[PDB]
This record gives structure tokens, C-alpha cells and sequence, in this order.
């Protein structure tokens, strides 16, 4: 009775042709079994031999299982109106509370009757001679490309009308499941259960017979005063086939919103093969890490409380061992609303400032997504230490309104270069060169004293010529030097202002520039004019 | 809705291109709350019609507040559907002059003539809702909508029908429409301006402001700092930064100032400027002066503008088309969010540097920004108080010179 969703295919393209596999006695006999059961019921049609269409059929346990991959890729695409998915401690304290599963969700939603002819597959023929059966989908398939979206669309339109009846009632629906929770007594809220229930039903959407304390929604147990996530469950198997795969990266994405450092990469590379939904697959060692070490992630137990709109939302951030912070999300105090941990060290150069900034505004993001609100921060930076970055820093920062919290290790500024060159300090012209051919060079610097050094080494590129003539003028100059370079790279990357690099000469510069009491690092163009920069060019020439 | 009465223009994009699919990103309570209000009575007016998954297209939807207001206003990230808009078939020269120009939103009007059918499916956007409660609310314009390339010019001729009985008499004022935005300019004084543009307003509703002055502005051009004693520091400093403008004047020499570095010296010993070297660097000064050689305003092509951060709340900027050849240069300083903010700093830089190209060429640059990717899409819709978006790119190389001030 649900109007349906128009679809069509991608453009120039027909339906799928696929070839069915004839299988065993025993997996046909169950599938005509569950394929005629599906035929009492409205879901599937036979069809003559006028549609030209075919889709692969298996039977795993029994379990019909249906191959829509080729009629997944001539399908249109669908766009995903979700952001995400609903995080529990987004949700506010109510008084009543129940969950609700849609029984047999895809197949009571119709699909589009021009569509249909493109759903066909065969059952296979056992044989002495006996004929097998041509069945196409009246209703959502399950595993095809717009099943999800259509079927979300069709659940919204339906709970429209029964949410602005009844308003002191609010329903988020997700999935299988749809959360129904209001403040309202416990009796007008099973009420209210029923007549969305009734509501349902009317458009042949059925839901079985949670009533109780320990809510399991979106794998979650919304305890009255906590919740908590269900420890997700991995297989342990010796031989995994392709559907397992698919089915366990498809819980393994899902489980990525609520876990942090999950990857599915590896697991992912995987599917791209031409076999069908059931032959062996030799798994590469990458996915065996990837899914044991993710299996390890999955033992750590999540716990939260709810959201409370009448207090303001504060985010904690704590420095840690290797580009590591960890922040926690609380409206009262150490009662947290959301843990996390943030990995990032820039693979080039970068320092803790950096990392600070991208951390608050990531879980200022995320912050919006569950709550709507931007939370006040505590940080372990001073203020002044702040201030001096933003405004000494030559591309536009800002981080908002937050408070200075006192937890080692603070986040500091290591050096900060001068702005004016330094009255009495010695003054090093620096140069560097390189020759590609014979991977040989030269670094070196001279100086107003009458100072100079010319380093040769190997195992050097001429923008680390630069850098180690750099080095080598912080090495042998006081606690205040003036340094002149031509290179826009070595003075690019000083300018950055890093703390830690992954080029170990980049990070004994940053020593050097951290032993120092005033530096002042100018630039002047290279073969012109130019005083010392000239002397030293020809000594590295 | 009901079908719009008024015959619709067949609109088309450009050819071989696909409607705009870009995602939504997250909003504020606030923000969510004010588009569901705003998006549900424009349902009602049959401005919008809810849609479903079928359609592919999506365009990202926001709200705005205007300078000094307390209403919110739905803006909806037209960029890149109108990047992908087929471009229709003037800009008055006249309207720099004036001494007043005051915009008006003429968005609403906009509201009034239906859209293409067939072109209805690219103007899909989503409303979110906070922690995906529910599944985002979609909606397609059945109306010319706000923020749409095409809505200006397919309700260009509507619009001389209305302000004919106001442009015959009145022929000194000048009246140029971009966008959402009607921008009306004259020599007059002030209090005749008021006048003036509440006569067209109501006027505008019998068939149903920001105020600038562009002879007011500024242009920031190159000094050099001519000092009477030179350090070591400031005549490399100069040596490279004249150096750097000889590509824009390849007259400009750095000789006889390079030969007073001569030898290794320390950077802050004074240094006697020579004869020559006196004389080439007033050259160099005025050579400066001269206009910069084949600069001209190119309508085909787009404006870049560069913005760079000058520290103590002051930002320099310049609009060009091509490297070097610069339309305008500008500063800014005492904006909102000085000395606290750099992100609102840069966002109301952002604006103005747009409010002055509309009304200099009639059209908004390509902006150039000193900040990460990621803190300006984190902020930058916190302060966006205008009914157009430009499109940017973001700039992660330190200058080794400043070069404007
Ligand atoms: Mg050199």
C-alpha cells in the first residue's frame, strides 16, 4: 500500500545476465521451499520465459542468499541522507523508553513495478528432467543497491504523520531498529507503542514481540543512567568464503563510527574479484593483521552517560606519547559523555600546537554532529604560550573560547625566531651544493668574523645541502647568530615553526634551534649581487 | 505545490556536465531549527517540494545572519551548481563613482517565477538533524532559488518591468543587480539617499539595506622604506624585494645596491649608500610609479584574489587576473575580531574584497587564503554574513617576504 520510489538503471545500460550455478539436490529442494513460502506471500512472482534477465541464486546454512553485485553496478546511485549514525550519548534522559525491530524490514516495502523485470532469477533444475523456477522481486531485495535508502525514505514517510500526531513523543528510526522514547508516564507511552505499532501494520510493516532495562539499539544498552556499547564479535575461521567477507566488513565500517583506529582497508582490497558469493578466498597476511589487531581494538568496553541540554557541553584534551591526544566529553565533572583518542603526526614536519588545533576542531565537528553545540575546551597550554603563536603565526588560527587546565605534559613553544636581525651576533652566510652524478656535495657557511667550514658528504641531496649548511652554522655559532640563506626550501620548512620531523637532520636543527637563545634566519635571492652568499656559493661551487 | 501559473524558461547545463552531488555538513541546533522552520512554510507556499533517495544531486544548505540582524536567512552553497550552469548570453562602469550604494535583498522576488522542470532535480539539498536522529529532510526548488546563477538572469526582465517607472525618473541613478543582491548608487546626499532608496523599496513591495562608499576606497600601493641610515639586513631585505618586483617592472635594477653588500659583513652594521646607489634606488622608486605594462580587466576570465596576514588585526590583499598584474591592491585593519580572532578577520576580509569586486568589475574573485583547509571549513560558516559564497583556495606556503607593507 506504500507508494513506491521510481528507479531506473544507469544510463545505456541493461539488466544484469548472469549465468546460474546448478547446485545440489538438497540446497534446491530448501529453495523452492523458501522461494514458495516467499510466492504465499506476495514478495516474488513467478515469470515466464519472456524476461531475458538472471541473477545468481545460492543456498547456505536453511538461508536463501542472492548475488546482486552486477545488478548493484547497472543500478543508479542513491544518495545517503544520513551524516552518520546516532551516538547514544547524544540522547536525553527519559522517563520511558522502547525499541522497536522492523520483522522482514526490505520485504514490505513494494518496489518499482517497471524495476522488477531486472530482479529476475532461476532457481536451479534438478534433474531427471525437471524445470526450474523464474521468480522476480515485487518487494526490496536483500543486498541490492537501493534497498537501504529506499526503505529509510518509505519508514520516514510513514512515521511522519504518527510523530506530528503525536508529538510528546519523539522516534528516531535507524535501521532495523526505531527508538521511541518520551518523558510522558508509562502508560500513555505504551499507548502511544501500540498506536505506532497499529500504524505500522496498516502499511504491512510488521514488528515482532524491548520492554526492558537493558535496551540493545544500534548495539547499544541504554541503561536508565548509562549506556553501553555491546562488545562486537569477530569470526574465527579457517577458511572465510567472500560473503562472510563483505558481511564483516559491512560490521566492521559500522563499527568504525564508534571505535576509533578500525581499519578496513586491507579486508577491503579483497573484493575485487569476478568469483561468486561462495568459493574460497586465500587470505593475505595485511588482512590478517587488520582483522586481529582490530579484533583486540573491539575488546575495549565503551561507557557514557546521556546528554543533559541545560548545562554546557566541556572537552577535556591530554597530551600523550607519539602524536597522541586523547579528549573526553562531559557535562559534569568525570561523568564523560564521549572518550577518544586522535592520532596524527604530519608525515612531513609539524609541532604540538598544530596537533592541538586539528584535535579541537575535529572533536568541535563531531561535537556538532551529536549535539548541535560547540563545547568550551580545556587544554594543556597556557595562555600566553597561545597567544604568542596565533599572533606570531603567519597564517590565520583561531581555536574558541576555552580555559587553561594545568595536566602535564603542556604544550609549549620550543624556539621562536627573532623579527629584527640581532645587534652584536655573528653573522653566518650559509650555502650548499650537490652534484646528482656522483651523490657528492658540499655544505658550508662563512662569516663577517672571518669565520668559515666546508663540509663534504655523501648521502646528500642540494636541499639537504641547504639544511645541513643550516646546521652546521647553529653547531659552530654562540646562543645568538644571525643566519642568511637562499633557499626557499630550508627556510620554508624553519619558518613551519616543527618540534618533531621524520628527517633526523631536520630534528637536530630543531635541537639546535631549541639550544639557542636568538636566532634571526633571513633570505636573500640566489646568484645576485650579494655579500656573503656569493663567497660561500663559490666555495660550495 | 500547485502549478506555477507563469510559463517556464527551458534551462540546461553546460553541456557534457552532471548535476552538483556534494554532501552536507554538520549544523548547529540553532541553525537546523531555523532551516526546518524557514524550509517547512516555503513547502507550504509551494516553493519546495520534499523528494526522495532517487534523486542523485545534493547541495549543501545553511543559515546566515546579516550584519546587525536577528532573523535567520536560509543560504544554500550554490557554488558548484553554478559552476555547472550553462552561462546566459552589463556591468555599469558607472556604479564605482558614486558617492553612496546601498544593497538591497532582492532574493524573495526571485520567488515568484517558477523553475524548469526537468532542471528542478539539481536543486536537491538535505536539512540534517542533530545525531541523525532522524533521516535528513530533502527538498527540491519548484521556484527560482536564492543563490542560483540562473534566478538573476531569467528574472532580469521582470525586474526592468519593475524598476522602469523608477529608472525613467530617475536617470543619474545607476542600478546593478548580482545574485540575490540589487546595488543602487548615486552622487546624492546622504539624507536624499535614504529617501531615494525607501522610495524604490516600497516600490518593490507594491508588486509583492548596506550602505558603501566605493569613492571611499583605497588602494595600497609598493613602498619602498627610505630610510637615512642602512643596515647590512635592510638592504639585502630591499635587494630581494626589488628583486621580486622586477618581474612585475623589468626596469628595476639591484646593482649598485648589491655592491654595497660587497664582502662578508654582519647584519646590522650601517652601510654609506653610494652615489649611484642613491640615484638607481630613486629610479627603482619611481619605476614603481609607473603602471604596470598590458593590465587590463578581462570579463572571460576569472579574478584571483591573495590575502596575506600583516599580525596586530591588518591583512593586505590584491586582486589580479594573472601573476603580477594586479587590478587592485588593498589593507584592511579594525575589522570585527581584531586582535582575537583571525578566522572572523579573515572571513570579513573575505567579504569585502567580494563587495568591492561586485562593484568594481561586476563579478567575485577566486580567493587565496592563509589557513589550513581544515580550521576555515570549522569556522568560516560562523561568520558568514553574506547571501553569496566565492570559492576559495587555501595557501600553506609561509611567505618569505611580505612584500606590501
Ligand atoms: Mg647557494
Amino acid at each position: 500500500p506504500i507508494e513506491t520510489v521510481p528507479v531506473k538503471l544507469k544510463p545505456g545500460m541493461d539488466g544484469p545476465k548472469v549465468k546460474q550455478w546448478p547446485l545440489t539436490e538438497e540446497k534446491i529442494k530448501a529453495l523452492v521451499e523458501i522461494c514458495t513460502e516467499m510466492e504465499k506471500e506476495g514478495k516474488i512472482s513467478k515469470i515466464g520465459p519472456e524476461n531475458p534477465y538472471n541473477t545468481p541464486v545460492f543456498a547456505i546454512k536453511w538461508r536463501k542468499l542472492v548475488d546482486f553485485r552486477e545488478l548493484n553496478k547497472r543500478t543508479q546511485d542513491f544518495w545517503e541522507v544520513q551524516l552518520g549514525i546516532p551516538h547514544p550519548a547524544g540522547l536525553k534522559k527519559k522517563k520511558s523508553v522502547t525499541v522497536l525491530d522492523v520483522g522482514d524490514a526490505y520485504f514490505s516495502v513494494p518496489l518499482d513495478e517497471d524495476f522488477r523485470k531486472y530482479t529476475a532469477f532461476t532457481i536451479p533444475s534438478i534433474n531427471n528432467e525437471t524445470p526450474g523456477i523464474r521468480y522476480q522481486y515485487n518487494v526490496l531485495p536483500q543486498g541490492w543497491k537501493g534497498s537501504p535508502a529506499i526503505f529509510q525514505s518509505s519508514m520516514t514517510k510513514i512515521l511522519e504523520p504518527f510523530k506530528k500526531q503525536n508529538p510528546d513523543i519523539v522516534i528516531y528510526q535507524y535501521m532495523d531498529d526505531l527508538y521511541v522514547g518520551s518523558d510522558l508516564e508509562i502508560g500513555q507511552h505504551r499507548t502511544k507503542i501500540e498506536e505506532l505499532r497499529q500504524h505500522l501494520l496498516r502499511w504491512g510493516l510488521t514488528t515482532p514481540d524491548q520492554k526492558e532495562p537493558p535496551f540493545l539499539w544500534m548495539g547499544y544498552e541504554l541503561h536508565p543512567d548509562k549506556w553501553t556499547v555491546q562488545p562486537i564479535v569477530l569470526p574465527e575461521k579457517d577458511s572465510w568464503t567472500v560473503n562472510d567477507i563483505q558481511k564483516l566488513v559491512g560490521k566492521l565500517n559500522w563499527a568504525s563510527q564508534i571505535y576509533p583506529g578500525i581499519k578496513v582497508r586491507q579486508l577491503s582490497k579483497l573484493l575485487r574479484g569476478t568469483k561468486a558469493l561462495t568459493e574460497v578466498i586465500p587470505l593475505t597476511e595485511e588482512a590478517e593483521l587488520e582483522l586481529a589487531e582490530n579484533r583486540e581494538i573491539l575488546k575495549e568496553p565503551v561507557h557514557g552517560v546521556y546528554y543533559d541540554p541545560s548545562k554546557d557541553l566541556i572537552a577535556e584534551i591530554q597530551k600523550q606519547g607519539q602524536g597522541q591526544w586523547t579528549y573526553q566529553i562531559y557535562q559534569e565533572p568525570f561523568k564523560n559523555l564521549k572518550t577518544g583518542k586522535y592520532a596524527r603526526m604530519r608525515g612531513a614536519h609539524t609541532n604540538d600546537v598544530k596537533q592541538l588545533t586539528e584535535a579541537v576542531q575535529k572533536i568541535t565537528t563531531e561535537s556538532i554532529v551529536i549535539w548541535g553545540k560547540t563545547p568550551k575546551f580545556k587544554l594543556p597550554i597556557q595562555k600566553e604560550t597561545w597567544e604568542t603563536w596565533w599572533t606570531e603565526y603567519w597564517q590565520a588560527t583561531w581555536i574558541p573560547e576555552w580555559e587553561f587546565v594545568n595536566t602535564p605534559p603542556l604544550v609549549k613553544l620550543w624556539y621562536q625566531l627573532e623579527k629584527e636581525p640581532i645587534v652584536g651576533a655573528e653573522t653566518f652566510y650559509v650555502d650548499g651544493a650537490a652534484n646528482r652524478e656522483t651523490k657528492l656535495g658540499k655544505a658550508g657557511y662563512v662569516t663577517n668574523k672571518g669565520r668559515q667550514k666546508v663540509v663534504p658528504l655523501t648521502n646528500t641531496t642540494n636541499q639537504k645541502t641547504e639544511l645541513q649548511a643550516i646546521y652546521l652554522a647553529l653547531q659552530d655559532s654562540g646562543l645568538e647568530v644571525n643566519i642568511v640563506t637562499d633557499s626557499q626550501y630550508a627556510l620554508g620548512i624553519i619558518q613551519a615553526q616543527p618540534d618533531k620531523s621524520e628527517s633526523e637532520l631536520v630534528n637536530q636543527i630543531i635541537e639546535q634551534l631549541i639550544k639557542k637563545e636568538k636566532v634571526y634566519l633571513a633570505w636573500v635571492p640566489a646568484h645576485k649581487g650579494i655579500g656573503g652568499n656569493e663567497q660561500v656559493d663559490k666555495l660550495v661551487s | 505545490g500547485p502549478i506555477s501559473p507563469i510559463e517556464t524558461v527551458p534551462v540546461k547545463l553546460k553541456p557534457g556536465m552532471d548535476g552538483p552531488k556534494v554532501k552536507q555538513w554538520p549544523l548547529t541546533e540553532e541553525k537546523i531549527k531555523a532551516l526546518v522552520e524557514i524550509c517547512t512554510e516555503m513547502e507550504k507556499e509551494g516553493k519546495i517540494s520534499k523528494i526522495g533517495p532517487e534523486n542523485p544531486y545534493n547541495t549543501p544548505v545553511f543559515a546566515i545572519k546579516k550584519k546587525d540582524s536577528t532573523k535567520w536567512r536560509k543560504l544554500v552553497d550554490f557554488r558548484e551548481l553554478n559552476k555547472r550552469t550553462q552561462d546566459f548570453w552589463p556591468h555599469p562602469a558607472g556604479l564605482k563613482k558614486k558617492k553612496s550604494v546601498t544593497v538591497l535583498d532582492v532574493g524573495d522576488a526571485y520567488f515568484s517565477v517558477p523553475l524548469d522542470e526537468d532542471f528542478r532535480k539539481y536543486t536537491a539539498f538535505t536539512i540534517p538533524s542533530i545525531n541523525n536522529e532522524t533521516p535528513g529532510i530533502r527538498y527540491q526548488y519548484n521556484v527560482l532559488p536564492q543563490g542560483w546563477k540562473g534566478s538573476p538572469a531569467i528574472f532580469q526582465s521582470s525586474m526592468t518591468k519593475i524598476l522602469e517607472p523608477f529608472k525613467k525618473q530617475n536617470p543619474d541613478i545607476v542600478i546593478y543587480q548580482y545574485m540575490d543582491d540589487l546595488y543602487v548608487g548615486s552622487d546624492l546626499e546622504i539624507g536624499q539617499h535614504r529617501t531615494k532608496i525607501e522610495e524604490l523599496r516600497q516600490h518593490l513591495l507594491r508588486w509583492g539595506g548596506y550602505e558603501l562608499h566605493p569613492d571611499k576606497w583605497t588602494v595600497q600601493p609598493i613602498v619602498l622604506p627610505e630610510k637615512d641610515s642602512w643596515t647590512v639586513n635592510d638592504i639585502q631585505k630591499l635587494v630581494g624585494k626589488l628583486n621580486w618586483a622586477s618581474q612585475i617592472y623589468p626596469g628595476i635594477k639591484v646593482r649598485q645596491l648589491s655592491k654595497l653588500l660587497r664582502g662578508t659583513k654582519a647584519l646590522t652594521e650601517v652601510i654609506p649608500l653610494t652615489e649611484e646607489a642613491e640615484l638607481e634606488l630613486a629610479e627603482n622608486r619611481e619605476i614603481l610609479k609607473e603602471p604596470v605594462h598590458g593590465v587590463y580587466y578581462d570579463p572571460s576570465k576569472d579574478l584571483i584574489a591573495e590575502i596575506q596576514k600583516q599580525g596586530q588585526g591588518q591583512w593586505t590583499y590584491q586582486i589580479y587576473q594573472e601573476p603580477f598584474k594586479n587590478l587592485k591592491t588593498g589593507k584592511y585593519a579594525r575589522m570585527r575580531g581584531a586582535h582575537t580572532n583571525d578566522v572572523k578577520q579573515l572571513t570579513e576580509a573575505v567579504q569585502k574584497i567580494t563587495t568591492e569586486s561586485i562593484v568594481i568589475w561586476g563579478k567575485t574573485p577566486k580567493f587565496k587564503l592563509p589557513i589550513q583547509k581544515e580550521t576555515w571549513e570549522t569556522w568560516w560558516t560562523e561568520y558568514w554574513q553574506a547571501t553569496w559564497i566565492p570559492e576559495w583556495e587555501f595557501v600553506n606556503t609561509p611567505p618569505l617576504v611580505k612584500l606590501w607593507y
